[PDB]
């Protein structure tokens, strides 16, 4: 069985996360008063599919650069993203970890070398210029990314995502912490460099790993790209909007994490429609000054709100 | 076992997905400190990350006052280090 | 009009909830209609071990009173 | 007090960050509840209690652990 | 040599139950058999020799054992169904069962006069008087 | 609310820890019965193993004290089947 249970938890994941493009392609369309793609297939539903298979098919050109950290970069990106979707805790996860969430972290830092690794191995100006940068915010929001994350815990009690399941069969923790969701938002749109922050794949700015990218190297990141788009999403739609458990009916936690994952994965769309890019500096302003310290600060309330509140979560 | 099952699962999707990719289609100086210095400040925040990784064990730690004691000066004390970041260039880039 | 981004999206929520359910239902059948116990602290994996011992080999088919 | 009053409108991120790290240098300081915290978790049980022999003369719970004698956390309880 | 016990010194009736069964009783089993109990523990630790308290382990199978074969006969059908819902449960969370828990504990209240350990009473350290002498040099020191 | 809830949280952890706390007496001896069954048993089989071997005691504790010393992982199952061995080891780190 488990590995039927590899297939799911993969597959669906990988056709859904096909189907999002196309639902980016749409919504960022209707916003701006056009179809988007309706044409191939019925309503666009072939059009993932499409450009999947021509991709592939056009030719990975080597430029005249490595021939290593060129081809581990593309499968790092694929593999921590779709890695990281093994704890999540729908319903009941496929590998309970008891320290899921640094699982979790851990495996999102990894990603920056991806970047890392595809700049230098372009040996191209434009390429080096935009990995650097893209490395510097992409940790530099790791550090509040992390430390909200650390305020989270201190009121579930434990690393396992698993338990917030049970400290969320009351109210969803946007109630409390509702000031660091916001932060989480904010960071999450940074870590998957979506648009608000995504001067990495500045066209304008720097045309930029992916720049020397095309056919099946420029997928797999891609891939990564929108599966982490959904896996940090669906982490918002866990650790901050508790979907309603019923211990008899398993399902009513996946179908409502279905819609809130949705509906904050719709949110990231509009976002990049709705707003200009940020300049290089002023997205590291915002980090280092705008949220380390409102983060750092709301982390010692949530060590103090525990103690003299006497509400210190229960170990397990 | 389990984990080990899935993540070879997930690197050979991935390794399959590179090489269909080659094997189907057949038919110098850019530096500013302002970069390194970045880099250090955040270990020097991801080291402090580490010690403040424990936080959630020692939440149940009987003492409970030694515990904030601490946990409250290191917050502060990197915060300070923040804040001369700030008076210096720092974080100026 | 918008009723169209629905068609692509009903592909994505049915390929999100697919897993959820799937791996919440392959465990309440390889663990015998009991959810898979979760051995976060060893006394639990000893608890489970010993339902091993107790019985067959696999700790999901449980002994009663009547033994 | 004046710029204390820009500040709430201009850079008012810092005022909050700060107002809230003292927030929670003080409240624990005073609060008719952080002295359960230690308490609470002193309490729960993690590690069997092991008996002591009866020499005699103890006011220690003998027999049923249900005595009136030893501990109680009915501050836990009704808390 | 190692003066390893033989089988035959310790061979005794098992439990045997699944764990749920014990932790959906294990309140009780903490009121009704702790006489025994925890003298095979203070046994236990003060010997600091497993070797040397196996006579005092057998009677604390023992004493469970009828404690199972008095809740067998009477009320074991409340048990019975306190057990298995609780077994569902991947935890086997005590909260999730609170009606059928009810129940359960009623009628051994109202047949076997037992009666549930309010919260906490369990944990409290117990004074047991065992004539095994206290251990002499316990850790054999020279 | 979230004070609340993680206060009646404790309520129940305490409950299910004390409930272990009345168990384990039952499985401290079972513990130890099988234990010593486990050695002896490797006693049999080391009775029957090196009685060829010359200036061979059959057993010896490594130590000179000759105070019980809980038996190591290995000692147990060292001699027994292989996954024996391996689920003890390697038995916890993977889950259920
Ligand atoms: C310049 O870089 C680019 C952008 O930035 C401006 C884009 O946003 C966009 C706009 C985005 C798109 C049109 C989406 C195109 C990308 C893809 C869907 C690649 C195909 C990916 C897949 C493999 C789909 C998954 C399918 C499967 C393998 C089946 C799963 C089993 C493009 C095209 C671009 O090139
Ligand atoms: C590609 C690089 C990224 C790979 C994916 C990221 C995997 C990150 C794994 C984190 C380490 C494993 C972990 O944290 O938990 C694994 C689990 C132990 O945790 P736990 O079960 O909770 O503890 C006992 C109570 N259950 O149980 C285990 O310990 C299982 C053993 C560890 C499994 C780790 C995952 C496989 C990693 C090896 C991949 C091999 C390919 C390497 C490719 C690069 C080679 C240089
Ligand atoms: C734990 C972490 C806590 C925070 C850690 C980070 C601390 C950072 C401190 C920076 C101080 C220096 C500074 O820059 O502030 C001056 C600010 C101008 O910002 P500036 O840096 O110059 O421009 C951006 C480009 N660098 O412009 C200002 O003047 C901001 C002034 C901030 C102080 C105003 C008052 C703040 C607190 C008001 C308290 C109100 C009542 C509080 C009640 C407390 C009860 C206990």
């Amino acid at each position: 069985m488990f590995f039927i249970n590899i297939l799911t938890l993969l597959v669906p994941i990988l056709i859904a996360m096909a189907f999002l493009t196309l639902v980016e392609r749409k919504i960022l369309g209707y916003m701006q008063l056009r179809k988007g793609p309706n044409i191939v297939g019925p309503y666009g539903i072939l059009q993932p599919f499409a450009d999947a298979m021509k991709l592939f098919m056009k030719e990975p050109m080597r430029p005249l650069t490595s021939m290593s950290l060129f081809i581990i970069a593309p499968t790092l990106s694929l593999t921590l993203a779709l890695s990281l979707w093994v704890p999540l805790p729908m319903p009941h996860p496929l590998i309970n970890l008891n320290l899921g969430i640094l699982f979790i972290l851990a495996t999102s830092s990894l990603s920056v070398y991806s970047i890392l690794w595809s700049g230098w191995a372009s040996n191209s100006k434009y390429s080096l210029f935009g990995a650097l940068r893209a490395v510097a915010q992409t940790i530099s929001y790791e550090v509040t990314m992390a430390i909200i994350l650390l305020s989270v815990l201190l009121m579930n009690g434990s690393y396992s995502l698993q338990t917030l399941i049970t400290t969320q069969e009351h109210m969803w923790l946007l109630l409390p912490a509702w000031p660091m969701a916001m932060m989480w938002f904010i960071s999450t749109l940074a870590e998957t460099n979506r648009a608000p922050f995504d001067l990495t794949e500045g066209e304008s700015e720097l045309v930029g790993f992916n720049v020397e990218y095309a056919a099946g190297p420029f997928a797999l990141f891609f891939m990564a790209e929108y599966t982490n788009i959904i896996l940090m999403n669906a982490l918002t739609t866990i650790i901050f909007l508790g979907p309603l458990y019923y211990i008899n009916l398993p399902e009513l936690y996946s179908t409502n994490f279905m819609m809130e994952a949705l509906l904050l994965s719709s949110t990231f769309l509009w976002i990049r429609a709705s707003y200009p890019r940020f300049r290089y500096d002023q997205l590291m302003h915002l980090l280092w000054k705008n949220f380390l310290p409102l983060t750092l600060a709301l982390c010692m309330w949530h060590i103090s709100l525990p103690i003299f509140t006497a509400g210190v979560p229960p170990y397990m | 076992m389990n984990l080990y099952t899935v993540i070879f699962i997930n690197i050979l999707l991935s390794l399959t997905l590179i090489l269909v990719a080659f094997w189907l289609p057949q038919m110098r100086l850019p530096f500013s400190m302002k970069f390194f210095l970045v880099a250090i400040t955040f270990l020097l925040f991801d080291l402090e990350i580490a010690l403040l990784l424990p936080l959630p064990w020692a939440i149940q730690t009987i003492k409970t006052s030694t515990m904030m004691i601490m946990a409250f000066i290191l917050v502060t004390i990197l915060s300070l280090g923040l804040a001369y970041e700030w008076t210096q260039k720092g974080l100026e880039w | 009009m918008w009723f169209e981004i629905l068609p692509g999206l009903a592909i994505m929520g049915v390929c999100l909830v697919i897993p959820g359910v799937s791996t919440a239902y392959i465990h309440k059948f390889t663990n015998g209609g009991k959810e898979k116990r979760v051995a976060r602290v060893q006394y639990q994996w000893y608890l489970m071990e010993r339902d091993r011992r107790i019985s067959g080999v696999n700790r999901y088919y449980v002994s009663k009173g009547l033994e | 007090s004046a710029f204390l009053k820009n500040a709430w409108a201009k850079e008012p991120v810092l005022v909050v960050s700060f107002s809230v790290w003292g927030l929670a240098i003080i409240m624990p300081m005073i609060s008719p509840y952080t002295k359960y915290a230690s308490m609470i978790n002193k309490a729960t049980p993690y590690n069997y209690p092991v008996p002591v022999r009866d020499d005699g003369n103890m006011p220690d719970v003998p027999s049923h652990p249900q005595d009136p004698l030893g501990p109680s956390l009915d501050w836990l309880k009704n808390l | 040599i190692v003066e390893l016990p033989t089988l035959e010194e310790l061979k005794v009736e098992e439990v045997k139950v699944s764990s749920a069964v014990l932790k959906a009783a294990a309140h009780h089993y903490g009121a009704q058999c702790d006489k025994t109990n925890k003298e095979f523990m203070l046994c236990r630790w003060e010997e600091k020799d497993p070797r040397r308290c196996l006579k005092e382990g057998k009677l604390v199978n023992g004493c469970a054992l009828n404690f199972f074969r008095q809740i067998k006969s009477h009320c074991a059908e409340p048990f019975t169904e306190y057990w298995t819902c609780l077994d569902y449960s991947n935890m086997q969370l005590f909260r999730h069962c609170r009606q059928q828990q009810a129940k359960f504990d009623q009628c051994v209240l109202d047949k076997l006069g037992w009666v549930r350990p309010d919260l906490g009473q369990l944990s409290k350290v117990t004074k047991v008087k065992t004539d095994r002498p206290l251990p002499e040099n316990p850790y054999h020191s020279r | 609310r979230m004070m609340r809830w993680n206060q009646e949280r404790r309520r129940l952890l305490i409950e299910d820890l004390e409930a272990r706390i009345a168990l384990m007496p039952l499985f401290q001896a079972e513990k130890d019965r099988r234990t010593l069954q486990i050695l002896r048993e490797n006693l049999e089989e080391e009775a029957i193993i090196m009685k060829d071997v010359p200036n061979w005691k059959v057993g010896e504790s490594v130590f000179h004290t000759t105070r019980w010393v809980p038996p190591l992982i290995g000692e147990m199952y060292g001699l027994r089947t292989k996954e024996e061995m391996s689920n003890a080891n390697f038995g916890f780190t993977w889950y259920t």
